[PDB]
DNA sequence: TTTTTTTTTTTTTTTTTTTTTTTTTTTT
């Protein structure tokens, strides 16, 4: 079969299931309770081919039959397995009575192991890719955040500790906030980057930003005033840079559409030129 | 609102017709020879001379050449910082407001940053694509204007052909200028 | 009022007599570190580029903007700007130069007021 | 209550569909030390024996007790017990197998209470 | 006295009728389907699983398969040593007392030792020979029991035909069990 | 003849008697009384060859004929003599009318089932399973008679009641039971045969017995303990024992095994095939 | 041919901070 892990989908015919993968992870076998009250065994592995990864779940006698025979780095071939949706929406291979596994198979596969213009953007838009120029820098600042939920933590002066409303006493991490604007030639949209993505774009450490914010606040400025000042005085160099942002669009009750960018990346010029060539062909140029 | 920065050749800015808004809050704009209303400009060129910073730091300026024209880029007061960023020879992308001083169009710097040579190529491709798109739309809009003018009937006809109502007003304004 | 003449984009083999400031893109094949000159090959010819301060490296792909100097020794370019064009897609640049050559004169000629 | 099914003594050529655990006796003709499999020839056929840990030597006479595995690639035996039958009198074993086949059903049928 | 260990198929032990002696000193025995009174068993099979030694070393056990049946072999206290001797895959000969636990017959290990494959062949030959010898004698004894029962006349007739007096008692006891 | 003195036996055919020997001793001729009341003569000599010694008894005219002709160191050849058992159970050569002597000659010189076994049985072969291990121990023995030697603390030497001051050898004793499916019998192995079956040296067994005795156990208690704790692995093994059956006044029949050997499986299968043929199987 | 002597038997088991969007004019 030429089938790849990327082609698996939940509820696909087990008779079509024929994939190979190298074992990346093996988890310990576990007990589980059956509907009849008895106790069975279940064990999970993670495998991958040239296309992607899949969880492989060995059930009951399949654990005794194969689990100790498999090791990390080995390749297995999986046949006739049921495909289920994992808790993260991804395909998993269930090795029940019907399924088979071939250890280190003889198989040829073994050796191989949305763009939207700003003018079209709407409120609540999800997974939008926008390529444009950084046009304005609103605010640059850092706040103490919980390392788990990334929410703002409060300093308790009575106990001398940092308190997260969700996780209690935590060790705070410095979270960077970058608010700017982006222009694509057909529209303008506000953009917000957080932590590691913002630090990567700014090219300055969050600890260094915190020190500069402190100097500004000591001079008689509030947190709001100091954040706007640092963006204009030190991070104005970022304006004019062409970037690709991906995120979801939320509508602020006065600020308008704000693009909460999950990631940013440098422009792939050949990809962009190909998009333009498509548009030129539509106009009757080529 | 905040209107878009139009990607253009420097030649198209230079040959345009600057329009000074009489209101103290109204944005100035330019109308190109192809009836394009432009509030902000987005250009990609080379810094041809070492920047000029006034001793008193009241203004800073630098020159950009894109092959089709040469334009000055100005930053005033603390905005002089923009001119300090660049150096002679840098290949940069500039966004800003179009201004006219001494009957010569120029760019009031909003942002300037160094670009990869492939960005200059991407800029040329986008500039040409947008130009063709605009010319073809303006040609149809000009025919509508010559036949009906600015009427309720012509506005309906313009929407049906994918032309914005604002385009007919730009044509009328350009005819008034010329 | 001698306004700065924009650099005219040319190939070494297509340089005209009336050209005073040009933009050339090529590969460095020889660098003379004593007379501050270098040899640029674009595929269509070789031009001798006289530089004031910036000397590129041999084998480096560079874009040169310069004034043409016509003397008894030949035609040499007095380099004004030398940019590193090492990661530049010259195939794409060549394609856009041909698109501009074909379409720009037609777009200007479409104006029937 | 799944009590352990005794290993049914068979020849490779006489293996039945309903057989789940068998006892085979033969000579090793090939050993794959990477896939942990070996080829057993008893005189009546050749069976592919998949072993977990014990791999015999080529030419060794062995007795294998294993579970039958029926897949798309064929019928292979997952070996549970592999014993050295090198000095075993297979002629005598064959003779006793025939004696049991003939006499055991008759002995059970003699019971007239 | 010390009675003999009877060489049998595991199937014959499993299908038998265990008899618990009510006396604290009387030996327990089994009566097979062919009316064979067995005090001790002598079997030859393969150890199918790695032995089971209780962490507290109170008991040790191992499984033996002979082709006709599968039986557990148990050693208690220090007798756990017997189970430690063997390993999965060993071809062994076992002698011991027959026991019944949870209505399943088993062997209380008296001795276990590894055997040559030809001993397994010898065991099969002896087991079959003894079985035929016993069945033919029990068939004649059953006819005597059905005609006369357990009388002084039937005991004389049994001795004349090479049948032990004990065999008639075993038949009567088996009829009482069934 | 190649016959040796060691091959003589009482009542053997005098026609087969042909031995040579050097004269070691000559005793004086004596008179003896005949059944008829007359008085005869008799004289005895001791001779030996490369194999052993024999008394030679010259009767009546054989004394006059040969006695003075023979001397110590001379070799004689004896023919046609009657062989009798001496008072010590050994062969003697009787030189009567029929016999001849040549002075300084020219001469170059069963399988039984345990259920059938009885007390006093000799040369019995029994094939069965080792069922029990009674005792394992080693004792100091005489290298000649193999009997228990006594250590004398006054002289610091080992004394054998038959051979005197001897160098003791460690003798292994193995007491076990054997079962053949038709019966059970006790078995005893000694020295080299026992060491071969046990697979442990007698010196190593002596060391283990010493450790047990030091702990507060007697020789009897230590021997039973070592058999159960270390030699229990021997139980379940099928073997062939050969020996004579003696009846103990409380322990019952004990088979004193002269030798033990591994079972010849093909020989045993052939015996079973014979029994199957008798039953009408083949 | 040997040491030293009391035969055998039952029963026991496990996703974030904090919130008011954009805009003109100034130049040696
Ligand atoms: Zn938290
Ligand atoms: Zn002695």
């Amino acid at each position: 079969s030429l089938m790849r892990i990327s082609e698996l989908y939940p509820g696909m015919d087990p008779r079509e299931v024929n994939v190979v993968g190298r074992v990346l992870k093996k988890y310990p076998p576990r007990e589980y309770t059956r509907k009849d009250g008895s106790v069975g065994r279940v064990a999970s592995l993670i495998i991958y081919d040239d296309s992607g990864r899949a969880r492989v779940v060995l059930w009951d006698a399949k654990v005794s039959e194969y689990y100790n025979k498999i090791e990390v780095g080995d390749v297995i071939k999986v046949l006739d397995a049921q495909v289920k949706e994992s808790l993260s929406g991804l395909p998993e291979l269930h090795i029940n009575f019907r399924a088979r596994i071939i250890l280190n198979p003889d198989d040829p596969r073994v050796e191989m192991i949305t763009r939207k213009k700003i003018k079209d953007i709407e409120a609540g838009d999800r997974f939008v890719e926008v390529r444009g120029t950084i046009a304005k820098v609103y605010r640059v600042l850092t706040y103490d955040a919980c390392p788990e939920c990334k929410k703002k933590v409060d300093y308790d002066e009575g106990l001398g500790v940092w308190i997260c409303p969700e996780h209690g006493e935590v060790q705070p991490i410095k979270m960077t906030i970058l608010d700017f604007g982006l222009d694509d030639g057909t529209g303008y949209i506000r953009v917000t980057l957080f932590g590691d993505d913002a630090e990567e774009l700014l090219g300055v450490s969050p600890e260094e930003i915190a020190e500069k914010i402190k100097e500004l606040e000591e001079s008689g400025l509030t947190t709001k005033e100091a954040a706007r000042k640092l963006a204009e005085d030190e991070f104005y160099n970022i304006i004019g840079r062409e970037i690709v942002v991906r995120g979801n669009v939320i509508e602020d009750r006065f600020l308008g559409l704000i693009l909460r960018a999950s990631s940013w990346e440098d422009v792939d010029y050949r990809r962009e030129i190909e998009r333009i060539k498509e548009e030129l062909e539509k106009l009757g140029v080529m | 609102k905040r209107m878009p920065a139009t990607r253009l050749y420097i030649k198209d800015i230079l040959e345009g017709y600057f329009v000074k808004s009489e209101g103290d809050f109204e944005p100035n704009y330019l109308i190109t020879k192809y009836a394009r209303k432009v509030y902000r400009a987005k250009i990609v060129g080379t810094v041809v001379r070492e920047p000029l910073i006034a001793e008193d730091e009241t203004y800073g300026k630098f020159q950009v050449d894109d092959g089709t024209g040469v334009i000055w880029v100005l930053g005033f007061r603390d905005d002089t910082k923009f001119a300090k960023l660049v150096r002679k020879g840098d290949l940069v992308q500039v966004i800003g407001k179009i201004a006219e001083w001494r009957d010569d169009k120029q760019i009031l710097v909003e942002g300037v940053s160094k670009v990869h040579p492939n960005m200059w190529i991407l800029h040329r491709y986008e500039t040409l694509k947008e130009k063709i798109e605009h010319i073809k739309k303006a040609k149809i809009a000009l025919e509508i204007y010559n036949q009906y003018g600015i009427t309720a009937k012509s506005k309906v006809i313009a929407k049906n052909k994918g032309i914005e109502e604002e385009l007919l007003e730009v044509i009328d304004e350009l005819y008034g200028i010329m | 009022v001698r306004r700065r003449k924009p650099a005219v984009e040319r190939k070494i083999s297509e340089i005209r007599e009336e050209d005073t400031r040009v933009s050339l893109i090529g590969r460095v094949i020889k660098v003379d570190k004593m007379d501050y000159m270098f040899w640029l090959d674009d595929g269509t010819g070789v031009a001798i580029i006289e530089s004031e301060s910036d000397l590129p490296k041999v084998g480096q792909v560079v874009r040169v903007i310069g004034r043409i100097i016509r003397n008894e020794e030949g035609i040499h370019i007095y380099a004004e700007v030398i940019q590193d064009f090492s990661d530049a897609d010259l195939e794409a640049l060549e394609e856009i130069r041909e698109l501009e050559r074909k379409l720009l004169p037609r777009l200007e000629g479409e104006i029937v007021w």
